[PDB]
């Protein structure tokens, strides 16, 4: 119940890492 | 352009839409009041008030309804215990329905003021751009505030045409709704005197009338108008936040320390009554006064109400129970059923021992049985390898007087240990834990919840106050332009 | 151990409501450019 | 604009809008009311705190007695 | 009605989404331990 | 004006090399004559406890507080 | 109206404040129109201290 | 800033004398405390 | 010109130090607080309000002295000199801990004067008063722990006494009774303060190593001291380094220097909320699941249960003489011990 | 009638009056000499 919630929130942090590195806003 | 923290800055330069928004906020507040009312009228239990009152059940708005004179129900009950009452329209369900329709009307007027936003009243026609007359506004509204304060004091509180207010005795046994006379002597600043409250609302009301007329009939002087930068709606807000957090701080303290306008039959004991061992001294006073007139212990302890003993139960402090313990106090230890009776421990020598009660500071506290002067004469050993005092070397017996157990005596060490273990809480009660599936871990009363909420909102409104106080005095640097200057229309050069 | 049925609802709302709020503002200001 | 009946009635109530009486005015009179209020707050704070005891007043629950 | 002249748009760029979402999801991980108890 | 220049100016020296020792000695005598103990109500180190008592002096009432200290001091506690 | 903040290409709004203006000494019409209100005020607060004496 | 003429009382003057005179009294107190026999 | 304006201009003259209107509240209150502490750690006892010794006169070193709080039998008293408990007698007033309230209240007024001083200087120079806003973090901390918390407990006795070891005692008392480290708001505070120091070091190093004209015989001279820097280095260099190491960097200098302001300030504010929560004795001490599992199963041990055992020990062995006005006496077979488990 | 604590409050506000009276008095005097 609780632990699935914990690992899901973890998984979306590390996904957000990936998104911030390889898809940053082009500053123009 | 606006960030997510500048979206409501498009009302600054037009009052029509500002009022639309303000009406809307008001609709939501009245709706929440009504909706919350109805919800906890579905969990309130009116059969038993003496060992199951509202503040044990975590009622939040019921104490604020009860404090001013709403007590009935159209379902035929009352919070006093009176069954078959005739309340008329004004009962809990009535005020709830009232607030919900009040919200409906407010929501409609808010809609009205949003679609129609261009009304020449808000403009000033000499330049045809929006402005307010802020001193005149404060005056008008002070006149209204004063007259309403005067009326509320003079007709409702007095019981002159209204019902009066909630009055109690010092121990919170017999309290009820009754009229109150005003008191303007130097005993009217006694903050445990109802009369001071009636005096205050009349008097404050008259000040409001006087000042309200005054601010219509005098304009501001120039030095203040330029100093405090009036004519800028963002400074009214700056002042109001300061006032509002002053008020929250002082009600936080008045709720936590107690006053006559926060009774202990609607908000439960304060923690300062447990520290001073208030009800305990009263119980002993009654017991010695009954023994002195001739009595044995059984009769003497049978003549103490259940209610007076219930307050000497530490489970009613608003200073037990933590932040992420959520539920009524009844979730905490279950619902009380009965008073076991006063427990007296004695050794086999015969001498009467006294159980040292637990401060509020701890989560767990030893059981150390002390005699008359203060020397330890028995104890429950934490060790399981070592004892010099135990309930097998000092042979302590518990005897019960009053309550369910009149004259019961246990002399078997484990049962006597269990009684000592739950008698550092004070008086011993029978609980039913299956109804809520309680866990035995403490919970705080509504009082603690209220004061905590308001003591943190006040501290946040401090930062609010400084931020807005800055944005009005440093307005000429947050924007590059000065409102002193009217926008520039025509350029002159100077070039070699 | 007793784990709350309502602890899960607090968790669920706590993330989902602000996330969809910010996302809607973002797609709104993206259609502001194109 | 929207010419409407209640707006015209309230029109003269918002028509000064920036007018001010010359110089200091009643600032020295404000300061008198202001000071009295602060002294009032100290009196009613110290009574509550039991730092100012005025005979015939008893600051406890037992005044509902 | 006649259009409001005080109508301005609202912005939120991508890096603010990343930051903001991080804060939301992180704050959830800290307080979820206490909600579940 | 730099502080270095006024500190080594003759006007400073002529008054201050007379007043500086006076202050140092006034402090020294405030302690050495036993007066420091009598002004700040700090007990002498042979006298924190009475003969009879082995318990500390402790205040237990706020309006009869000075009365309780006056009593504790007569019994030489 | 207020167009501000090229820091990110952004907006911030602030109030438009009226101009200041030194009062003109009152006309006799202004004096008598004011007189009704203050006279009403005088008797109104008298009457309310009267109700106050009655309700105790 | 403050005129070089420097009349006897000056903002600077009181500032350096409310941090000079008590300290020379107090350091003379502490020094005497060092020779008190326990 | 009228007397008010002459006075006002003279308060705003060009001096070594600015006095200003805010100075009028600032300087007496600050001086008297600071002197009050200096005369207290040097002469004033605590022998009648804690049974401890904390003075150079009594004989103690720099770390163990304090100006100590009043007793628990004084309640929430303001402790005026002319009030009805010292009744105008200096010796009693120092003995009863009245010097504690002197420092606390005068120091609150010194802090108010100081934030007002920051506003006043900002407005006469004409800069934004952001440094005053930054200074609301100390005030939040101070009014929550030295004023709001004791006004919730039972007296000023649990207010934090001014002193080195006296504050070290506060830490153990909080660790043992409230379990402060497990509260989430303090968790957020620790992260914020360490995060502020983190940005301090990184900024300080990466500006120092990317300067324009670190050789070249620097032909820039101004300075322009109020800039502080923030053109003596190339932003493009910095960005281009960090964006490869950590995979993210700033690209806007303004927002960097606002993030530096944002982080440690938000930290202290969250902790200030946390401790005003403790004033009502609303704490998180335990997780209810762990307690029921541990009651049902005693073969269950975690690092958290362990913390509970340690806290249980701190309280019982420190309390009988930390709180002597409770008169606890605990036999040595009831005090907690690990070897009894 | 008067209680001792009430005299104490009177003492208190009289020292308050004195110390603010003095501070603004000397500051008004000092400013208006060297204006
Ligand atoms: C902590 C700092 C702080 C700061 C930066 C501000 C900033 C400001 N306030 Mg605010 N204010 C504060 C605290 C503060 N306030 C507090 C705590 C209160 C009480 C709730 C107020 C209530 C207040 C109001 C209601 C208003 C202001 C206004 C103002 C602005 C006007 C000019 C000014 O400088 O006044 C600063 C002057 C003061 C704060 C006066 C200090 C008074 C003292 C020293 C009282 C001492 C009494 C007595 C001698 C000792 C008591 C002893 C005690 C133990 C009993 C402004 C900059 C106005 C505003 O919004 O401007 C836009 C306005 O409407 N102030
Ligand atoms: C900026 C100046 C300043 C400020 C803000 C403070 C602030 C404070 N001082 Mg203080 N003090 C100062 C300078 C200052 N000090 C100086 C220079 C001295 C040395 C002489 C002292 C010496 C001193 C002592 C020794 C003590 C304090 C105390 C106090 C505090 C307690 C509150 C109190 O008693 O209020 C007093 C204020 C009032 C009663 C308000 C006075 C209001 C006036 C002036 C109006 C009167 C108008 C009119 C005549 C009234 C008519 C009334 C009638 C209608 C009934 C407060 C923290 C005490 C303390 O901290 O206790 C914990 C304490 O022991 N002060
Ligand atoms: C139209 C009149 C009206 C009436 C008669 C009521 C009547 C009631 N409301 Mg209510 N309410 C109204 C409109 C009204 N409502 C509106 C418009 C709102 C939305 C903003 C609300 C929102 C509201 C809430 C949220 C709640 C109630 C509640 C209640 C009930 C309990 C008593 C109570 O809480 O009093 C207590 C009232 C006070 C303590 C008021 C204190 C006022 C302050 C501090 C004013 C100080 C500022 C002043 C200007 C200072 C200067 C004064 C000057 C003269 C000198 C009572 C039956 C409660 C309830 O049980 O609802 C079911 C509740 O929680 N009301
Ligand atoms: C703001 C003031 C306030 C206060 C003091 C209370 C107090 C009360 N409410 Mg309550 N309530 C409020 C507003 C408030 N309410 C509002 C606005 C809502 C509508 C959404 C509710 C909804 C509500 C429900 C649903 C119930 C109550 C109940 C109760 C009572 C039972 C005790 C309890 O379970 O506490 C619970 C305490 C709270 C709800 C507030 C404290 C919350 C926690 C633990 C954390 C707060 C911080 C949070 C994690 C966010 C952190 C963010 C971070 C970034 C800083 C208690 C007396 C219960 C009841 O009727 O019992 C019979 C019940 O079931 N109330
Ligand atoms: C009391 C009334 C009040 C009013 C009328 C305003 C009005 C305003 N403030 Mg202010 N403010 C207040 C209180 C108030 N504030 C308080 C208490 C604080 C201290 C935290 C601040 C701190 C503050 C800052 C620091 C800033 C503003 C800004 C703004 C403006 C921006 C628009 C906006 O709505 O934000 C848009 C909406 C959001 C930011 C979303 C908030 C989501 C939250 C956190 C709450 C969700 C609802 C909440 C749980 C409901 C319960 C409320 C509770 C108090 C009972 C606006 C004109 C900004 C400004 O000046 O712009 C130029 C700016 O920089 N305010
Ligand atoms: C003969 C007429 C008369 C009488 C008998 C009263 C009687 C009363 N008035 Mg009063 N009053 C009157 C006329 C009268 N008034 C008039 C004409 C005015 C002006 C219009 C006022 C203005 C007034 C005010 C301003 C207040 C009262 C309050 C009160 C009552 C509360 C007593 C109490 O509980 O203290 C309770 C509390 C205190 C004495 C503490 C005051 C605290 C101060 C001033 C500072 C706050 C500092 C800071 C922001 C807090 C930080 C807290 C943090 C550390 C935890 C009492 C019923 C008070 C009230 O409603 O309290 C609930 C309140 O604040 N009245
Ligand atoms: C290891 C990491 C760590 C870190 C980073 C922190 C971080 C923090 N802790 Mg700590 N803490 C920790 C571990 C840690 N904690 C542990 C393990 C415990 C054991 C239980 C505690 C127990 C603890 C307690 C009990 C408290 C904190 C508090 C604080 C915070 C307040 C900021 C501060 O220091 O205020 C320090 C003080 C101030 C900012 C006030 C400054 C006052 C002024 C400006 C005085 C004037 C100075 C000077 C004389 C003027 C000079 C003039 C001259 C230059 C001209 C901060 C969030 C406090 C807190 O959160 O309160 C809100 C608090 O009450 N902590
Ligand atoms: C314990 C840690 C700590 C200390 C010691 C401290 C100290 C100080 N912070 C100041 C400022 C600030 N601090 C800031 C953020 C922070 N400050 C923090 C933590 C601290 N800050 C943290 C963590 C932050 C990050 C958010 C900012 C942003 C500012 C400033 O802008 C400001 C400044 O000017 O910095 C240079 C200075 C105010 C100078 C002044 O004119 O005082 C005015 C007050 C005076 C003169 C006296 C006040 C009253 C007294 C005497 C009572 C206290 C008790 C006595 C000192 C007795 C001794 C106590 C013992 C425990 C030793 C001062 C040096
Ligand atoms: C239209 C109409 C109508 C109807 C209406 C209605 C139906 C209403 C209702 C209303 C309502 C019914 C409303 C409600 C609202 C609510 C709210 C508004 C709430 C809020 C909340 C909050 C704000 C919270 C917060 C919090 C949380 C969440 C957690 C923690 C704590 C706190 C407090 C922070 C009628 C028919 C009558 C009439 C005609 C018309
Ligand atoms: C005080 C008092 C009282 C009460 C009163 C009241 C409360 C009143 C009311 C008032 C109000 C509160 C009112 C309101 C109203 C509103 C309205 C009237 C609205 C309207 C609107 C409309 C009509 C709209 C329309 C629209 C639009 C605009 C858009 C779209 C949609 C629609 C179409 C819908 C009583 C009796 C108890 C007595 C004593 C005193
Ligand atoms: C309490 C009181 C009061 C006040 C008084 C005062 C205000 C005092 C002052 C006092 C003071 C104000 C003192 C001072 C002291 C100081 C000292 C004692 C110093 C020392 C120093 C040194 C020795 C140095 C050291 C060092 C450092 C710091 C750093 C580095 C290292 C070295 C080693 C160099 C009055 C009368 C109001 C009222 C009644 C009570």
């Amino acid at each position: 119940m609780e632990t699935i919630t914990y690992v899901f929130i973890f998984a979306c942090i590390i996904a957000l890492f990936f998104f911030a590195i390889f898809f940053r806003e082009p500053p123009r | 352009g606006l960030p997510w923290y500048r979206v409501h800055t498009v009302l600054i330069n037009d009052p029509g839409r500002l009022i639309a928004a303000h009406l809307m906020h008001t609709a939501l507040v009245a709706g929440w009041a009504g909706s919350m009312a109805l919800y906890e009228l579905a969990t309130f239990d009116p059969s038993d008030p003496v060992l199951n009152p509202m503040w044990r059940q975590g009622m939040f708005v019921l104490p604020f309804m009860a404090r001013l004179g709403v007590t009935g129900s159209w379902s035929g009950w009352s919070i006093t215990g009176e069954t078959g009452i005739d309340p008329g329209f004004w009962s809990f369900e009535g005020v709830a329905l009232a607030h919900i329709v009040l919200s409906g009307l407010l929501f409609l007027a808010a809609c009205w003021h949003w679609v129609y936003w261009d009304l020449e009243l808000f403009r000033d026609p000499r330049t045809g751009e929006p402005a307010l007359d802020l001193p005149k506004m404060f005056g008008i509204h002070l006149f209204l505030a004063g007259l309403l304060c005067f009326g509320f004091g003079a007709f409702h509180l007095t019981g002159l045409f209204g019902p009066g207010m909630w009055v109690s005795d010092p121990y919170g046994l017999t309290g009820s709704v009754q009229p109150v006379a005003p008191e303007w002597g130097p005993d009217g600043f006694n903050p445990y005197n109802p009369g001071g409250v009636v005096a205050h609302h009349i008097a404050a009301g008259i000040v409001g009338i006087i000042a309200g007329l005054f601010h219509i009939l005098v304009r501001p002087p120039q030095r203040l108008y330029k100093a405090l930068r009036m004519g800028n709606i963002e400074t009214v807000l700056s002042s109001s936040i300061a006032a509002v957090f002053f008020a929250a701080f002082v009600v936080a303290g008045t709720m936590w320390y107690g006053s006559a306008t926060t009774p202990i039959e609607l908000f439960g004991p304060t923690r300062y009554q447990w520290d001073s061992s208030y009800f305990q001294q009263e119980i002993n006073r009654r017991v010695q006064a009954s023994l002195a007139s001739g009595a044995t212990l059984e009769e003497a302890w049978s003549a103490i109400p259940e209610k007076l003993a219930f307050y000497d139960y530490i489970g009613n402090n608003p200073a037990k129970g933590g932040l992420f313990r959520t539920g009524p106090m009844n979730k905490g230890d279950g619902i009380a059923q009965a008073w076991k009776g006063h427990a007296v421990f004695r050794n086999k020598e015969g001498e009467e021992l006294f159980v040292r009660r637990m401060p509020a500071f701890f989560e767990s506290f030893p059981v150390i049985l002390t005699d008359k002067n203060g020397v330890v004469k028995a104890d429950i050993p934490f060790r399981r390898a070592e004892s010099k005092y135990s309930f097998e070397q000092q042979g302590v017996t518990v005897s019960f007087y009053g309550g369910e157990l009149n004259g019961q005596t246990f002399t078997d060490p484990p049962t006597v240990k269990s009684y000592a273990r739950k008698a550092i809480f004070g008086e011993i009660f029978e609980f039913d834990t299956e109804t809520l599936n309680s866990d035995g871990i403490f919970r705080t009363s509504p009082r603690g919840w209220f004061t905590f909420a308001h003591a943190v909102f006040a501290l946040l409104f401090f930062f609010g106050h400084i931020w807005h106080g800055a944005r009005t005095l440093f307005r000429d640097v947050f924007s590059g332009i000065d409102p002193e200057l009217s926008p520039e229309q025509v350029e002159w050069g100077f070039y070699q | 151990m007793e784990v709350n049925q309502l602890g899960l609802i607090a968790t669920a709302l706590f993330v989902l409501v602000p996330s969809v709020f910010l996302i809607i503002l973002y797609v709104q200001t993206e259609s502001q450019q194109k | 604009a929207r010419r409407t009946w209640l707006g015209d009635i309230l029109r003269p109530l918002n028509s000064e809008y920036g007018k001010v009486a010359p110089g200091w005015g009643t600032t020295p009179l404000m300061a008198v009311f202001m000071g009295l209020f602060l002294v009032f707050l100290l009196i009613i704070l110290e009574i509550y705190n039991s730092t100012l005891i005025l005979d015939g007043v008893n600051v406890s629950w037992k005044a509902l007695g | 009605m006649e259009p409001n002249p005080n109508r301005q748009p609202v912005e939120l760029n991508r890096t603010s989404l990343y930051l903001g979402l991080l804060l939301i999801l992180v704050l959830a991980l800290l307080f979820s331990s206490y909600f579940f108890n | 004006r730099p502080f270095s220049d006024i500190i080594t100016s003759v006007r400073y020296w002529v008054i201050h090399s007379i007043t500086i020792p006076a202050l140092f000695i006034a402090g020294w005598l405030f302690v050495s004559t036993g007066l420091a103990y009598d002004v700040f109500g700090t007990p002498r180190p042979d006298s924190y406890y009475a003969q009879e008592q082995r318990s500390i002096p402790l205040v237990t009432d706020r309006f009869e507080a000075k009365q309780q200290v006056e009593t504790f001091l007569e019994q030489l506690k | 109206m207020r167009y501000t903040t090229d820091e990110g290409g952004r907006l911030n709004n602030f109030a438009i404040e009226p101009k200041v203006y030194q009062a003109q000494p009152w006309t006799p019409q202004q004096k008598v129109r004011a007189a009704l209100l203050v006279g009403g005020g005088l008797l109104l607060v008298a009457g309310l201290v009267a109700i106050a004496v009655g309700v105790s | 800033q403050e005129p070089v003429s420097y009349p006897i009382f000056t903002v600077r003057w009181v500032a350096v004398h409310t941090l000079a005179v008590p300290t020379i009294f107090f350091l003379g107190a502490i020094a005497a405390m060092q020779f008190i026999q326990r | 010109r009228g007397w008010f304006d002459i006075l006002d201009d003279w308060l705003k003259r060009d001096r070594f130090v600015f006095v200003g209107w805010s100075g009028i509240l600032l300087f007496p209150c600050a001086y008297l607080a600071l002197g009050g502490w200096l005369t207290g750690t040097t002469f004033v006892t605590s022998w009648y309000t804690h049974g401890l010794a904390s003075s150079y006169l009594e004989g103690c070193n720099f770390l163990t002295v304090a100006v100590s709080t009043p007793a628990n039998s004084m309640g929430h008293s303001l402790l005026l000199l002319w009030g009805p408990e010292a009744q105008g007698d200096f010796t009693r007033w120092c003995q009863l801990g009245g010097l504690w309230t002197f420092i606390a209240l005068h120091g609150a007024f010194g802090l108010i004067g100081f934030m007002l001083r920051q506003f006043e200087i900002a407005r006469l120079v004409g800069v934004r008063p952001y440094n005053a806003i930054a200074f609301s973090a100390p005030i939040a901390v101070f009014v929550s722990v030295f004023l709001i918390y004791p006004l919730g407990q039972s007296s000023w006795f649990f207010a934090p006494s001014f002193g080195v070891a006296a504050i070290f005692r506060f830490l153990l008392f909080f660790q043992g009774f409230h379990n402060w480290t497990l509260n989430p708001f303090h968790m957020m505070g620790v992260a914020g303060v360490l995060g502020g120091a983190l940005l301090c070091a990184i900024h300080g190093a990466t500006v120092e190593n990317t300067l324009f004209q670190d050789g070249e015989g620097a032909s820039t001279f101004r300075a322009f001291n109020p800039t502080q820097a923030e053109e003596t280095y190339s932003m493009v260099t910095a960005n281009r380094f960090w964006s490869q190491i950590f995979g993210i960097a700033f690209s806007n200098k303004r927002w960097l220097h606002f993030f530096m302001l944002f982080v440690p300030v938000t930290g202290l504010w969250m902790s200030a909320i946390g401790v005003v929560g403790l004033a009502l004795n609303l704490r998180s001490y335990d997780f209810i699941s762990q307690e029921i599992r541990a009651a049902e199963d005693p073969e269950f041990e975690t690092f958290y249960t362990k913390n509970l055992l340690l806290n249980e020990g701190i309280r019982a062995w420190m309390a009988p003489q930390d709180q002597p006005h409770e008169n606890f006496v605990f036999p040595e077979e009831v005090l907690p011990r690990g070897n009894a488990l | 009638t008067i209680t001792p604590s009430l005299k104490g409050f009177f003492i208190g506000l009289l020292s308050g009056a004195v110390v603010l009276g003095l501070t603004f008095a000397v500051l008004i005097a000092i400013s208006q000499i060297d204006k």
